[PDB]
């Protein structure tokens, strides 16, 4: 590990004198002593560097090699190109540090030349390279806006920009550019239902995709447009999850289908004076929204629709019971709960 | 609790001069003292708790504040004065008390732990110093009285 | 969970077409989310054996009909406590968990928590909610400020 | 009363002297702008002022 | 807060910290506040054309905290990025009042005086760094001492010391102004360098030192 | 309340008559008229702060705290007058509970 | 006065401000204008909550000064417990009011203390006495057998025991129980009536159950506490206070009360294969008891309302909830309670 500049120097003072019986004097002064100090110096900064080296490898070097690019907030820079009323007749001057001001009011973007230009004794026009002041995505700038120098001169007529600037950049935490890349790695998974999963949701038009697991088939159904599948649809993603299915296991794709429920429950309730056309009608709309919000493959257990009527109010609901419906309702896996037609009754 | 006249006559001045202290002054000065010979018996009756018909007081609690509350709940109304206006029990707040409830368990302190000793000697067996802090202080909090802490 | 227990009704609210002129979510969990919901999931945390603090934002949740009336935006709710209940977990305890979380993941929340917002300004009912969901809006926005500079720091 | 800072200047320029409300603190919210006479000609101060 | 500096011809940088913190040692953190990568200070600027904004050469400027604020990780990463920003966030942004600079000078110590205006497209006008300082100076200055509606003994006297241009009403003007100025504990001292007359006129300047 | 009182003497308080466009002012009336019409409602909640004059969700909650429950189709007006009545009820006499007949037919 | 979201007032003050020119209409996030106008509008938001809350306050406040029903304030926890001598007694010996007792326990160590004397009879061996609890709140309900010692001399008591549980100690009464009990009260205005006398014997702070069973010419009263004993104290204070509701014609009677016992059997299908262990059970079978021994007499045990009950714990845990001996709805007679005996649950 690094070592810092009191111990290089004192190394080399211990070694001078095991090695040299010439020189004795170390005072602040010697040309010896000042040597010493310069070579223990320059060590020190190549130590500094080596240890900045290997900072920048342990945060990305490793990653570099996996096609990913690393952001580190180089400002906006882009050609411009200037031009005057007629031939020159001098080699005009160009300094580091010329500001070039947005002519548009609302753009207050300014840009600055890194190094000097020279024209040449009868060139019409020329073009340079300007970077920005301000780092971020703020730089960019459209085409058409950069067309006033500070500098300005009687030769010159105008100045625009063809290309526009698009080396704007801007940085991010460690933590994104690792995500980036375990986004990846996580890509490179296959053959399981958590692949196959994300593989079906990565093209468009797919949402709310379930699977089906079983040694014989896997069956996978989904209503991922406007509720309803279209058979265009299954043709793109069976060829699609032909390499997220495992080899040698068949891979099958099909609709999903609802089955609509038809209840007409009946509520007790303990204060017969509350009861109006909005209470049974909020009670319907709150069945028939329950019913509706079903997950897949979802059984429809009367107990939990007891649960979900009796919690709208426990002093409001005193009993409850529901004429057509014995037990709970299984579904297969492709099928979903619907509300057919509910009806409430007060008593 | 002092007040006495002061004055150097060789030097053509003289001064009065007070001093007290901060409500230190009725809990030092009461001192919880024994009674020696009183049976306090009564015909074909008597009392299922045992410390009864003596002057044997038991204090208990589960921790310092719970204690203190008693300890001080105790004696405090009873020691009346003369003030135009109430009692210490006005004028110091002695709420808002703690300690470690958690690891102290229950007590059973007794009020003559200390033979004919002041109020101050008994507070300081239950403060159990210096894992607990004990000292009057301004209330901050309700400027114009004192507050035991 | 490594230090202190959690209320059973915090531990059972988290285990799980409107349109505003100003927001749109996106539903990603984020990376702290995503393990700390594991442990949440599964048995290995201390709980309580009775519970307080009636008036907590879950309770309010709890007892409005929003779970059936609007299960979407129920669910959002339960996105927006994940994320607000991990980043209380690190700093007091387990600091280690630090460095999986990114200004990006905390900034998505503020447009879930007003996309909410704005659902439950139509219904007030929810009044309740709605107050305290605001006040957290600008806690959050001081921490992605802090974050990248805290980070550095530990 | 009509004038306000601008006619402030229109009145004082022409010689009328008129009062200035000032939101607060000095004493009755209230100053008077300038001492100047009914003369025509403002150059001289002898006159005008 | 900072310290401003140039980098010279052949400066190393161990020169500058040793210079200015005494002990060569400091140079390490130093580089850090600068985001200098390794050739951290280099004679060429077209080897500065090698990636611009991670270096330093001959004339460009550089940054010098002061030795608390050396150690601060905070002070480290907030002067690695913001370079030329740190003198606007140190003397603050705020809203540009001074919409009409022609005319407040014209009316002062009247109300109304002042008003928002609009820069860039379709936000309000705002002022950073020394032109902060002239705004609040201006308008500070230009308030009577009990006009503000909370925190009071704010403003000054100016609109109260009118009188007959004797030289002991000069003086207590100029009293009145250095205090008004000296208020801001951001700027360290004014002093007067001309009181001059004209009839029914004053007229005179100032010089304020406003910190680093 | 008064927003152009109030504030920091040097904001101009009414608009620039030398040219056309005044954001200065523009601001300050739409906060002027935003606070203003919030002083409105907070003053309209007077009739709202009494049962005499609680109309709509206020009403409702008036006769929830009574526990007389609003009728469907029933106005503020004769609610209130139920509600009123229905405190004061009349019951627990022969002449009372048959005098109680005319709510029953 | 009604409620305006946020973005409203926002939209409202935005579309106010650029009329009359059009060098703003620039509202990115980063832009100022934007950020003071959503904290005014954030402030007019929480003005109009709080306004709306502060006249619900009001209101309630009103109702409280208009009819003087002053809220109930915290009730203080109390029962019984046993006393145990060492031998019968040699002479008639005696407890003054206002001894303590504490639970030797440290998880519970709040204290409690008695009001009313008791003398023992000579030659008794134990004797049932009242404590009250100097704590208010939820921590009076302490579970059974939690009181030891008397915390004093004890030079002839052994042990000290409760054998039942406190489910007195409650917390400050909610906005709903207050609105439930204004509008009993507002209903209780006429007397000689079953749903006044309710109010009539309601009015007694510690009583929580309540129930009338009236025939041609008698009426009686049932009540009981939280625990479910009725206390000659009681009885006397319900006759004192209650002279004012009393029908004049028709004699009164207070007293009656009986525990009906019933046992519970369900079998629940937790969608976890895994964790079904005893545990969970334990407390599931706790969670009964509180429900069950909540009731009171007013009150008959539902299946729908033991369904809702135990379902309360998030559904995607438990997915079936079924009764193995429970089928029909049990009605409780007017002087019985129906409360829990022996629970017995298993997952299948």
């Amino acid at each position: 590990k690094t070592r810092k500049l009191t111990n290089i120097l004192s190394k080399l003072i211990d070694k001078t004198m095991a090695g040299t019986s010439k020189i004795t004097d170390f005072t602040p002064g010697s040309a010896s002593r000042s040597l010493l100090e310069a070579v223990s110096l320059e060590i020190e900064q190549f130590y500094i560097l080596t240890k900045e080296n290997i900072d920048w490898g342990i945060q990305e070097g490793i990653i570099e090699a996996f096609d990913f690019q690393k952001r580190q907030s180089k400002r906006a820079y882009g050609d411009v190109t200037i031009q005057f009323y007629q031939p020159l007749d001098m080699r005009m001057y160009i300094p580091a540090g010329t500001t070039f001001t947005s002519t548009r009011q609302e753009y207050p973007q300014q840009f600055e030349t890194l190094v000097d230009y020279y024209a040449e004794p009868d060139s019409t026009e020329i073009v340079v390279e300007v970077y920005c002041k301000e780092t971020g995505v703020a730089g960019n700038v459209p085409e058409g806006t950069i067309n006033t120098i500070a500098s300005g001169s009687s030769l010159i007529r105008s100045v625009n920009n063809e290309y526009s600037f698009n080396t704007g950049t801007k940085e991010e935490s460690q933590e994104d550019f690792k995500r980036r890349f375990h986004s990846f790695v996580e890509s490179r998974g296959r053959a399981t239902n958590k692949s196959v999963r994300y593989g079906a949701l990565q093209i468009p038009d797919v949402e709310g995709v379930y699977v089906y697991e079983e040694t014989g088939h896997i069956t996978v159904f989904a209503h991922d447009r406007n509720g309803n599948l279209s058979d265009t649809l299954k043709e793109d993603i069976i060829d699609a999850l032909q390499d997220y299915r495992p080899s040698g296991i068949m891979l099958d794709v099909t609709g999903v289908e609802k089955e609509e429920v038809n209840v007409s429950a009946t509520v007790t309730i303990s204060n017969k004076s509350r009861i109006g056309d909005t209470l049974q009608k909020h009670i319907e709309s709150v069945i028939r929204s329950y019913l509706n919000n079903l997950k897949t493959s979802d059984d429809l257990i009367i107990t939990d629709l007891i649960q979900a009527i009796m919690n709208i109010d426990d002093v409001l609901i005193y009993d409850v019971s529901f004429d057509n419906l014995d037990e709970n309702i299984i579904v297969p896996p492709q099928g979903i709960i619907r509300a057919g037609e509910i009806k409430v009754e007060l008593k | 609790s002092q007040v006495s006249k002061v004055g150097s006559y060789g030097n053509d001045q003289t001064q009065f001069r007070i001093t007290g202290q901060s409500f230190v002054k009725p809990f030092m000065k009461f001192g919880l003292g024994v009674i020696q010979e009183v049976q306090a018996v009564l015909p074909e009756v008597g009392w299922l708790i045992d410390g009864d018909g003596d002057n044997e007081v038991k204090f208990t609690g589960s921790s310092a504040h719970e204690v203190m509350t008693g300890i001080i709940r105790r004696f405090i109304p009873y020691m009346k004065y003369n003030y135009t206006e109430n009692t210490i029990d006005n004028y110091l707040d002695y709420d808002d008390l703690s300690s470690w409830d958690e690891f102290e368990k229950l007590t059973e302190v007794s009020a003559f732990t200390n033979f004919d000793g002041s109020l101050k000697q008994l507070m300081d067996m239950v403060t159990a110093r210096p894992f607990n802090e004990l000292f009057f202080k301004n209330s901050e909090k309700t400027p114009g009285k004192a507050q035991l802490v | 969970n490594n230090f202190i227990p959690q209320p059973q009704g915090l531990l059972r609210f988290l285990n799980t077409s409107f349109v505003s002129k100003f927001y749109t979510p996106q539903l990603q969990l984020s990376e702290l989310a995503k393990k700390v919901l594991t442990n949440i999931k599964t048995d290995d945390i201390p709980v309580l054996e009775r519970e307080f603090n009636d008036n907590t934002i879950i309770h309010k949740a709890n007892d409005t009909l929003l779970k059936v009336q609007a299960p979407r935006m129920y669910m959002i709710l339960q996105s927006i406590v994940l994320e607000a209940y991990a980043i209380v977990n690190c700093f007091v305890e387990n600091p280690s968990s630090l460095k999986y979380l990114t200004e990006e993941d905390v900034s998505i929340t503020r447009e879930n928590l007003n996309y909410v917002a704005d659902y439950l300004g139509n219904y007030d009912d929810y009044n309740s909610v709605v107050l305290d969901l605001r006040d957290l809006d600008l806690c959050f926005s001081a921490i992605e400020l802090q974050l990248p500079l805290i980070k550095k720091e530990a | 009363q009509i004038y306000e800072s601008i006619d402030l200047d229109e009145l004082n320029e022409n010689g009328i002297i008129s009062i200035e409300f000032v939101r607060n603190r000095t004493n009755t919210f209230f100053r008077i702008v300038d001492d100047v006479t009914t003369f025509n000609d403002k150059s001289d101060p002898v006159k005008a002022e | 807060r900072f310290k401003k500096h140039v980098v010279q011809h052949e400066e190393t940088m161990q020169a500058i910290a040793q210079r200015y913190y005494g002990d060569v040692s400091y140079w390490i953190d130093l580089v850090e506040h600068n985001n200098l990568k390794y050739p951290y200070l280099v004679e060429t600027d077209e080897e500065k054309m090698k990636d611009p904004e991670r270096l330093a050469s001959t004339g460009d400027t550089l940054i010098i905290p002061i030795e608390s604020d050396l150690t601060d990780v905070s002070a480290k990463e907030i002067n690695s990025r913001d370079k030329d920003v740190l003198v606007e966030l140190a003397l603050g942004r705020d809203l540009n009042i001074t919409a009409d600079e022609k005319y407040f000078n014209e009316h002062g110590t009247s109300d109304n005086i002042l008003a928002f205006s609009t820069n860039g497209n379709g936000d309000l006008d705002t002022v950073k760094g020394i032109d902060n300082m002239k705004q609040q100076l201006q308008a500070r200055l230009l308030t009577p001492r009990g006009s503000l509606m909370l925190h009071p003994n704010y403003g000054s006297d100016l609109h109260n010391l009118f009188g007959l241009n004797i030289p002991e009403q000069a003086t207590l003007i100029e009293m009145e102004v250095l205090r008004t100025l000296t208020s801001d504990n951001r700027v360290k001292s004014a002093n007067l360098i001309d009181w001059k007359i004209q009839g029914n006129v004053y007229s005179g300047q100032f010089s304020v030192e406003i910190k680093s | 309340a008064n927003f152009l009182k109030n504030l920091h003497p040097l904001l101009r308080r009414d608009r620039n008559k030398k040219d056309n466009q005044d954001p200065n002012f523009a601001l300050i009336d739409a906060l002027n008229e935003e606070m203003n019409q919030v002083e409105k409602d907070a003053i309209e909640s007077k009739l709202q702060s009494s049962l005499k004059t609680s109309t709509s969700e206020y009403l409702d909650k008036f006769g929830d705290w009574f526990g007389v429950y609003r009728k469907t189709d029933e106005k503020d007006d004769v609610y209130r007058a139920r509600i009123i009545k229905y405190l004061l009820l009349k019951r627990g006499t022969n002449n009372a509970i048959i005098d109680a007949i005319k709510d029953y037919l």
